[PDB]
DNA sequence: TAAACTGTTACAACCAGTTAAGGGTTGGGGGAAGCACTGGGTCT
RNA sequence: AUUGAAAGAGUGCUUCCCCAAACCCUUAACUGGUUGUAACAGUU
C-alpha cells in the first residue's frame, strides 16, 4: 500500500553522507544549493545535505534487519545480510542465496516470487538486462528555508580534527622507518532543522513489472505470485524499516558520528489507491500545502488516512494524532 | 596583484624542507563557503608565522616575509565588497591555491 | 476539453534527467542554453533543464495509474502496466494487449479504441507507418529568468559522489579480481525556480485523426468511435494524471533524489474549443502578459475558465483561486 | 605561455599509471564547471594532492612529481579573472581536463 | 600531421572489439560548431580511455596507449586561431573521420 | 611612597590508507528520394 | 533601341510523428590532535 511520510528533524554534529576526502584529510560532506529569499531575492546558498541514496540504503538496512526476525525472512540475498547496497552490480550469472541455493537471472517473475530483497528496492542485473524500478523513492535532507533566511550565515558545517595515534611494541610513534601508521584527518559535522519525505509504493511489492495484471475477465486485481500472508509480512517489515530512520540509524559515519534525531512535525498519508506525494520539508507553507492537498484529495474521494505529530494543520480534518514513529507505523499496519 | 605576497606566505606553510605541515588551515581558507573561517585560517597561519620565522632562521632558510598590511586590508576590502557566495568562494580558492607551488625558498 | 497549464515551481536537490556524459561514471544532468539579459544584452548561459519527453513519460505513468482504477481500464497497452512508454518500437507491426493477446493494425480508430495510450500520448509504428500526434504537449522545465537575474549563476549545480560499496561473501571489499562490484559514479543535483507548462488537448480521445468529423448534415460532430462513458473516463483519468505531475512525481532518478517539487505559483485555462497556450514560467515577468491574454480572449468571445494559485491575475479577470493542484483538477473535471 | 606543459605534467602525474591513485573526480570537477569557482576548486584540489604523489614517488623510486611554476599560477589567475565570458572559461577548463590525460615520460 | 595517433586512439570507442560503442562522443566531436564542445568530446574520449585500457587488459588484447603529449600540444596551438568556423569544422570532421577506421587491436 | 621584571608563543609523529571511476542494454526505425506543365524530329 | 523586343523551376509540402540515459548503486568502513609541561619563581 502507498504510504508517504514527510516531516522535519533536528540534526547536531552529523557527518552523514560525506563526499569523501578523495585523498585529502578534509573529508568533504555533501552540499546542495538551495533558494532563499532573505528579502533581497531568492539567491542560492550552499548548505549541507545528504542524498536520497542514504535514505534508500538505510531503508534497505531496516528491511533486512526486520527480515532477520520475521519467520518469512529465509528468502533473502546473502549480500543483503551484510547491509550490502549492491544488487546485481556486476555482470554475474548465478546469484548466491543465504539459504544455500542459487538464483538464475531468467523469468523475472520467478525471482520476484522467490527472492525478496529485490522486490521493493529494485535490481539492475546488467548481464541479462533485467531491471526493475524501485518502490522507495527516498528524498533528500535539506533545512528549513526560513531558518537559512533568518540566520543569513552561521555555516551549518564545522571542521573537527582527529588522529590515529601510533604506539608500538617499544612505545613510540614511528615516523618513517619503523611504521608510518599514525594518521590525522579533518571531518565535517553538520547541524540544522532538516526535512525529509519518504514515499513508499508498497502497493505493488511482489508484483512483477512485466505483468502486473492479467485481466482474464476484466477484473481489478493485481497479478500476485506469492501467498498473501508473506506479502503482508513483507509490507509490514518494509514499513517498520522506517522506524530506525526517524531515530538516528541513517547517514554515514553512524559509528563515530551517530547523528542526534528528534520528532518535531510529521505528516503521514496512507492509502491503498494512488495518492499524490507530499512536499519535502524545506519551506514554511508546507503544512498549509499538505492540508490543502489532503482536503482536495478527500473532495475527489480517496480511502486515505492522515497521521499528524502535534501540528496545528487546521480544522475540518480527521487526521489522527501521533506521539512517536513506531506507534505511527503500528497504527498504519493496524489493519490487514 | 595583491595575492602574490599573501600567497607566498601561504606557500611558506608547506613547501620543500620546513618540517612542519599545516593543511587544515589551507583547506579551511580554500572552501570558505560562508563569510568566515577564511580570516580564521589566515589568522592561524599568522599565528604560526613566528614558528616559521624561528624554523627558517634556525635550520636552513632565509627569514620568511609576512604579508604587507596594505595587502591584508586590500583583502579585507575585497571580502567586504562581495556579497554573493560566488565571489567569496572564488577569492578564498584563489587565495589558498598558491600554497602549493614550486618556490625556491631554502637554497 | 483543451486545458493549458503553466507556472513556477521551486526545486532543489534533484538529479532529474541526467545524461551521464556517455559511458563514464560522471553522471551530468541535462543542461540547455537560455538567454538572460543581465542588463548587458541577452547573453547565453547554460542552465539545468528537464526534457519534455520526461514530462510525457510521467504523464503516461499518471494516466495509466489513474486508468487502472477506472472500470474501463482494460483497454490499455500491455506495456502500460509495465510503466513503459515504448509504443510500437522497432519491427512492431502489432500491438501488445494487457489481456494477453495481440491487436492487428487495421485502422487508427481501432487502435485508439483498443489502446488508449496511442490515443492520448500518440504512437508511431514504423512497420505500418501509422502516425498520430499526441494530445499532450510538454515544455522544458527551465529556471526563471528573474531567478537567473537574482542568482547570477553560481552553477546552480552540486556534484555528489555515490561510491557503490560491495562486500564479498567471505567479507572482503575486493579489488575487482574476485568478481566484486565496487564503483564511483558521481551525480549532479540542481535547484531553482523552474518554469513548467503542459498543454493537454483532450478533444481527440476516441476521435481518430483520419476523419475527426463525419459531417452527417454539414455540422461539426466529433467522430467518437468509443462510447461516451469511456471517453469521459479517459478525460477524467488524463486530467487526474496531472496530480503526480505536480505533487512529487517528475524527472529521473526519482528513487534517489525525490526533490521537494512544490508549486510556487500556477495558472491554468480550460475550454471546449481551441485556445492560446500559456506562457512558460522561464520568463522573468509573464503575469501581465497572461492577464492581457486572458482578458483579450474573454473579450473575443471565448468561454474559457481560468484557475490560479498564488497569482492574483489582476481584478477584472475572473478566476477561482485554488489551494492546490488537486483542487485544480477537481475544477477541471467538475464540468464533465 | 608556459602553463600548458607544466599543467599537463602535473595533471598527468595525478592521473597517470604506476601510482594506483586514479583520481578522476577532480578531473571531472575541473572539466564540468560553467562558472570559474568550481574550476578553481578543482585545480586547487589537484594541487593539494601533491604530498601523496611525492611520498609515493619517493617510496617506489619514481622521479619526484614536479609542481607547476608560480608564474603558471599567475597566468592562470590572470586569464580566469580577465575572462568573465563563460565561453573562454569553459574552453580553458576543458583544455586543462584534456591535459589531465597525457602519456608523458613516466617512471622507467 | 598529428592526426594518425589521435584518430587511432579515438577509434577505440566505436571499435567492434570494445562492447561499449561510445557513438555519442564521436557524434559530439563530429559536428561541433564551436571549439569548446569538440574539446569536451575529445575529453570524454580520454576519460573513457582508461575503461578501454582496463577491458583490453582483462580480455587479453594489447591495452591502448594515451595519446602522445606533442599531439595535445599541436591540437592546443592549432585550436586557438580558429577565428573562422570553417577551419574548426574541418578539424572536427577530420577527427571524426579518423575515429572510423580499421586498426589492428586484437591479433 | 610604587604600578611586572623574563625565560616562553607549543613541540613531534602525521597530512588518507585501499577498493573500484560505469555495469549493462540498445546506436534511427520506416515510409520517399518530384509529382506535370513545357516533345523533336520527318515528313506531307 | 542590342542573334535582341515579350520571359515565375514556378506553383502547394509539419522530417515528420512515437520514444524515462532509464533503471540498481551508504567514500563507505575503521580510525582520541593525542601524550608530557607550576604563568612559575619573589617582591612593603
Amino acid at each position: 500500500m502507498y504510504v508517504r511520510i514527510s516531516g522535519r528533524i533536528r540534526l547536531n554534529a552529523h557527518s552523514l553522507n560525506a563526499q569523501g576526502g578523495g585523498g585529502t584529510n578534509y573529508i568533504e560532506i555533501t552540499k546542495t544549493k538551495v533558494t532563499v529569499r532573505t528579502e533581497n531575492g531568492w539567491t542560492v546558498v550552499e548548505v549541507p545535505a545528504i542524498t536520497g541514496n542514504m535514505l534508500k540504503h538505510w531503508h534497505f538496512v531496516g528491511f533486512v534487519d526486520y527480515f532477520k526476525t520475521t519467520p518469512y525472512g529465509v528468502n533473502l540475498t546473502e549480500r543483503a545480510l551484510r547491509y550490502n547496497g549492491t544488487r546485481f552490480g556486476q555482470g554475474e550469472t548465478t546469484a548466491t542465496k543465504a539459504n544455500g541455493a542459487t538464483v538464475q537471472l531468467n523469468d523475472e517473475a520467478t525471482i520476484i516470487k522467490e527472492l525478496a530483497d529485490a522486490d521493493v528496492h529494485g535490481f539492475l542485473a546488467p548481464k541479462t538486462g533485467r531491471r526493475r524500478v524501485s518502490l522507495v523513492k527516498a528524498s533528500f535532507i535539506l533545512p528549513t528555508e526560513d531558518f537559512i533566511k533568518e540566520v543569513e550565515g552561521e555555516r551549518l558545517i564545522t571542521a573537527i580534527k582527529h588522529n590515529r595515534v601510533d604506539v608500538d611494541e617499544k612505545g613510540a610513534i614511528g615516523s618513517s622507518k619503523e611504521g608510518t601508521a599514525q594518521m590525522l584527518f579533518s571531518r565535517e559535522y553538520a547541524t540544522g532543522l532538516y526535512g525529509f519525505s519518504i514515499v513508499l509504493d508498497l502497493g505493488l511489492v511482489g508484483i512483477p513489472q512485466g505483468l502486473p495484471v492479467k485481466f482474464e475477465e476484466n477484473q481489478p486485481r493485481p497479478n500476485i505470485v506469492i501467498d498473501p500472508n508473506e506479502r503482508k509480512a513483507r509490507i509490514e517489515s518494509a514499513l517498520k524499516a522506517l522506524i530506525p530512520m526517524l531515530s538516528g540509524y541513517i547517514g554515514a559515519n553512524l559509528a563515530r558520528s551517530f547523528p542526534v534525531f528528534k520528532v518535531e512535525e510529521l505528516v503521514a498519508i496512507a492509502s491503498e489507491g494512488p495518492i499524490p506525494a507530499l512536499v519535502h520539508g524545506f519551506y514554511e507553507d508546507y503544512i498549509e500545502a499538505n492540508r490543502s492537498i489532503i482536503k482536495n484529495a478527500r473532495a475527489l474521494g480517496f480511502n486515505i488516512e492522515v497521521f499528524t505529530y502535534n501540528v496545528d494543520l487546521g480544522e475540518d480534518i480527521e487526521a489522527t494524532k501521533v506521539s512517536s514513529v513506531e506507534e505511527l507505523v503500528a497504527n498504519l499496519v493496524k489493519m490487514v | 596583484g595583491w595575492i602574490r605576497n599573501i600567497g607566498r606566505y601561504l606557500s611558506y606553510l608547506v613547501d620543500d624542507t620546513f618540517e612542519e605541515y599545516a593543511y587544515d588551515v589551507v583547506d579551511g581558507i580554500a572552501k570558505a563557503r560562508t563569510q568566515e573561517e577564511l580570516l580564521e585560517g589566515v589568522y592561524k597561519a599568522l599565528r604560526l608565522a613566528p614558528k616559521l620565522k624561528k624554523k627558517a632562521e634556525s635550520k636552513g632558510c632565509p627569514p620568511p616575509r609576512i604579508p604587507s598590511p596594505e595587502d591584508i586590508e586590500a583583502l579585507e576590502e575585497k571580502v567586504e565588497q562581495l556579497s554573493n557566495p560566488k565571489d567569496l568562494r572564488k577569492l578564498a580558492v584563489s587565495l589558498a591555491l598558491w600554497a602549493f607551488a614550486s618556490w625556491n625558498n631554502c637554497p
